DNA sequence: ATCAATATCCACCTGCAGATACTACCAAAAGTGTATTTGGAAACTGCTCCATCAAAAGGCATGTTCAGCTGGATTCCAGCTGAACATGCCTTTTGATGGAGCAGTTTCCAAATACACTTTTGGTAGTATCTGCAGGTGGATATTGAT
DNA sequence: ATCAATATCCACCTGCAGATACTACCAAAAGTGTATTTGGAAACTGCTCCATCAAAAGGCATGTTCAGCTGGAATCCAGCTGAACATGCCTTTTGATGGAGCAGTTTCCAAATACACTTTTGGTAGTATCTGCAGGTGGATATTGAT
């Protein structure tokens, strides 16, 4: 019986595929065994972080299904995800509700 | 006696409406013609995947919305509520799109 | 044998109400009359630059069809990375 | 003729979703976004690790290159936790076989 | 009466003087002092190549000069000739360095 | 006299920088605003530089560490290697 | 002691060809080195992505050309392509 | 033996460009034409800047190109400035430029 | 218009930091020649999906009228920031001087690659069937604006 | 404050697009095992260049005064621009057809990698000669600002 390198690492994300993509990508001559494991963990962790916040945005909007709008809400409302993805456009994500105070009536 | 909302009330209602939704605001077929006309001037006899045109429209609208945001800040900086061509130009200069 | 009609002046297909709506999403409350032509000019430059790069990718791959990936790659190198249409 | 296989992270994204929000689904377009995200962050990290190894005349990308790449790329807390999750996964991996 | 130039006359003179030259405009040692202090918060007992410090001062000064240009445009946009924090903040916001 | 290091970046030096930036008239609050902006810049750049230093297992920040850091921040610098 | 490569002597050669009686300071030579290295990286990097996008394992002159068109402004690109094609043509015949 | 640079009619080192390409992890393989083409493009770009910087040296009554002259050459050239738009030249300074509204009277 | 006070420019000069021309030394690197491998261009063609078609209709663009209130011009003046001058404080120079540590060299093994074989899996593919929620209606609540 | 016109809300529901489910199939992917190669860590160490030291020298930062002039506040008003309405066009939607061309599979050789060997070159290190021009001087004169 064989164990996937993912299960060996305790990960959901595919360690094997990530290893292949690293070799196939011309990043370096050699790729250590620890590299795809570490990378797969980071990618999985970030995926979890975004899906957590997006799931909340969906709940906040009385929805059970995450759509691009929820992903955008989760990203732009989180300071660090917003910084990481500051040069990224989420298709069909729209923008945050934000009206400059001076534009309000009084 | 016919009801009129004051100047600016409907504008604010429209801001809240469109900041709440995610649909494209430029009509589909006119944008497609613009893309084809522009591409044609660069290279004749091109074809387009439908998702290619949609990808362009998503990018163009997100670019213009973001630019209008910066433009708005430039107008407010000048103690105005009305965006003007020189606001757009200032925003693009500082962005490094004309510098 | 037959070709489609000539394509010209399609930038005017970017109507004044379409530009107003975009400004609204951008949080704009009041719009000067000269904004609409300024915006069309700005959009055409943006579109030209992206399409030029996309078509360059297309030609390099010896294709006659511009793909979504051609555009995505074009957007990426112009620093306008786009999620949701491919790789 | 069979159309060639198009690989994605969908089933893995989905697993993590259920770990995180068991009663929440995700649309195909949103899954499309997530796929773009994972691929993007992959290339960024891999790219930074590549330069890193080249600057130091190393021909091997190890977990140490990945870690420094993650610290350079991610802001504050995201980096802290990513590094921790990454280290934990490697120590567990090597402690087997 | 003893001689006295009008306000702004000498300022314009300084602009012409410093836009003509390339020499660094921050004192070397106070800058070197600042660099080491900041670096100490990331890693203790660091040493610096002399070229490393100089590379930092060149990059930092070129950055501030460029920022001051954009800041100047923002002040002028608001029909002022005096730059204010208001102007720096707007320039950095539009630049994408914040908000 | 007791003196903070960021205050070592003096008003006349900031003035000269503004002059090269074509600035004619300067408000009183500019000098503290500038020092804060300066500090964030150095922090971001030096942090990345030191991270390259640590990875190479060195105790000396090189010009190349700085140059690599600046390239990451989109502030590419010519003249110091690379 | 080990050796450190630069483009200095090639930059100097090109200088004497365009301005036979003009010198260049060491600082200015450093800038030129940074320039050549930068453009090399940009073009090589772009050609790399091109080859990858098209499932290619070989970077040829064709990838270098498309990369040049993508990276250089109009006229600089036109002349660069022309210079590039010229050099590969003469190298083929010589 | 005749060097590939000579064979290509170039001052820039073709052999070195090739080695740098291979060891740079840009691709698995490198066609023989690629380092020739790339070396030529680099030589041409180098010639273009040195021409303009040389002129700038003349204009300032100097015979030796210094960083300042390189900065003047690049920023006064629409295309070179765009190409090097996110690049700072050490000890280059800036172009003389005063906003009209700041001039007296 | 005049006229005094500085700043600014041009011509010339000289010391020297930095450029240069030289000879010799050499490890690496580039060229050459031969054997071997293989990427990807050709050719052929299955089949996705792109361009084009029609036809019906209502969502939305266009154009106009009307006047609310915004932008721009004008005035005015308190006070902020520039100019100038008098101090004196600490940046700068540079030169010597330990010695930290970068970096070159040697050793050698944990870990990487190559490879052959076995097994597991994720990706269509074809149908088949839930299900979240878009969008419709209707009626109650809230907002805006006139008075 | 009252009230009326209209937007906004939210419960309720229904059709269905798209999500979920299942089986079947399998080519590529992933894992195992054995043998072979080697990147780079470790230890030692020489030499570069970094930190620090004294110690004037003075250039430049700091504190103060004074007032020119700018920023900001207030006032006015022409006319730009938003809101609303009538009209009807062209985008949207739905569906179908032909075929352009993208893409999948197979054959095949020009070109690339892989070695082994020879020859060339660029970086180097002292070593000595040379020179472009920074910086200083004087005196012409241009600019600025007072009358
Ligand atoms: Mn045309
Ligand atoms: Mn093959
Ligand atoms: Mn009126
Ligand atoms: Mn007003
Ligand atoms: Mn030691
Ligand atoms: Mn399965
Ligand atoms: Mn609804
Ligand atoms: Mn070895
Ligand atoms: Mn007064
Ligand atoms: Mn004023
Ligand atoms: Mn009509
Ligand atoms: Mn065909
Ligand atoms: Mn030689
Ligand atoms: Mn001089």
């Amino acid at each position: 019986k064989a164990k996937t390198r993912s299960s060996r690492a305790g990960l959901q994300f595919p360690v094997g595929r990530v290893h292949r993509l690293l070799r196939k990508g011309n990043y370096s001559e050699r790729v250590g065994a620890g590299a795809p494991v570490y990378l797969a963990a980071v990618l999985e962790y970030l995926t979890a972080e975004i899906l957590e916040l997006a799931g909340n945005a969906a709940r906040d909007n009385k929805k059970t299904r995450i759509i691009p709008r929820h992903l955008q809400l989760a990203i732009r409302n989180d300071e660090e995800l917003n910084k990481l993805l500051g040069r990224v456009t989420i298709a069909q994500g729209g923008v945050l509700p934000n009206i400059q105070a001076v534009l309000l009536p009084k | 006696k016919p009801h009129r909302y004051r100047p600016g009330t409907v504008a604010l209602r429209e801001i809240r409406r469109y900041q709440k939704s995610t649909e494209l605001l430029i009509r589909k077929l006119p944008f497609q013609r613009l893309v084809r006309e522009i591409a044609q001037d660069f290279k004749t006899d091109l074809r387009f995947q439908s998702s290619a045109v949609m990808a362009l429209q998503e990018a163009c609208e997100a670019y213009l919305v973001g630019l209008f945001e910066d433009t708005n800040l430039c107008a407010i900086h000048a103690k105005r509520v009305t965006i003007m061509p020189k606001d757009i130009q200032l925003a693009r200069r500082i962005r490094g799109e004309r510098a | 044998k037959r070709h489609r009609k000539v394509l010209r002046d399609n930038i005017q297909g970017i109507t004044k109400p379409a530009i107003r709506r975009l400004a609204r999403r951008g949080g704009v409350k009041r719009i000067s009359g000269l904004i609409y032509e300024e915006t069309r000019g700005v959009l055409k430059v943006f579109l030209e630059n992206v399409i030029r790069d996309a078509v360059t990718y297309t030609e390099h791959a010896k294709r006659k069809t511009v793909t979504a990936m051609d555009v995505v790659y074009a957007l990426k190198r112009q620093g306008r990375t786009l999620y949701g249409f491919g790789g | 003729r069979k159309r060639s296989r198009k690989e994605s992270y969908s089933i893995y994204v989905y697993k993590v979703l259920k770990q995180v929000h068991p009663d929440t689904g995700i649309s195909s377009k949103a899954m499309g976004i997530m796929n773009s995200f994972v691929n993007d962050i992959f290339e960024r990290i891999a790219g930074e690790a590549s330069r890193l190894a080249h600057y130091n005349k190393r021909s091997t990308i190890t977990s140490r290159e990945i870690q420094t790449a993650v610290r350079l790329l991610l802001p504050g807390e995201l980096a802290k936790h990513a590094v921790s999750e990454g280290t934990k996964a490697v120590t567990k991996y090597t402690s087997a076989k």
